[PDB]
């Protein structure tokens, strides 16, 4: 979608490799704010938002 | 230490930095001092094959 | 409230332990006040400050 009607998708119910993520170069920015990149195998979360 | 790398990859030769080629290939420590130089080398380091 | 001297003194004894237990709560501006949600959210060179 465009960004002024940007789409939000919600993510509940599922077990999530984020390693996959890190480890593509695919993406030239994956940068993160409140946690580190890595520890998100370690940890669980709730409202995951795209 | 010298090496070649990509130019969106020369972010990646600094303390405290997430990538690719400073987990797999070259890291810096966080207590690192010194200085990071950088140029462009597609003038030597590049074939047009 | 004819001991009142001695039950101050052990109010004021029990109200500082209680205010020092109550500034753990506290995150001082960081992200937490819980040092293990830090440890597990954060990279140490974040997690540092």
């Amino acid at each position: 979608a465009s960004v002024y009607a940007w789409n939000r998708k919600r993510i509940s119910n599922c077990v999530a490799d984020y390693s996959v993520l890190y480890n593509s170069a695919s993406f030239s920015t994956f940068k993160c704010y409140g946690v580190s990149p890595t520890k998100l195998n370690d940890l669980c979360f709730t409202n995951v938002y795209a | 230490d010298s090496f070649v790398i990509r130019g969106d990859e020369v972010r990646q030769i600094a303390p405290g930095q997430t990538g690719k080629i400073a987990d797999y290939n070259y890291k810096l420590p966080d207590d690192f001092t010194g200085c990071v130089i950088a140029w462009n080398s597609n003038n030597l380091d590049s074939k047009v094959g | 409230s004819a001991l009142g001297k001695l039950q101050d003194v052990v109010n004021q004894n029990a109200q500082a332990l209680n205010t020092l237990v109550k500034q753990l709560s506290s995150n001082f501006g960081a992200i937490s006040s819980v040092l293990n949600d830090i440890l597990s959210r954060l990279d140490p060179p974040e997690a540092e400050v």
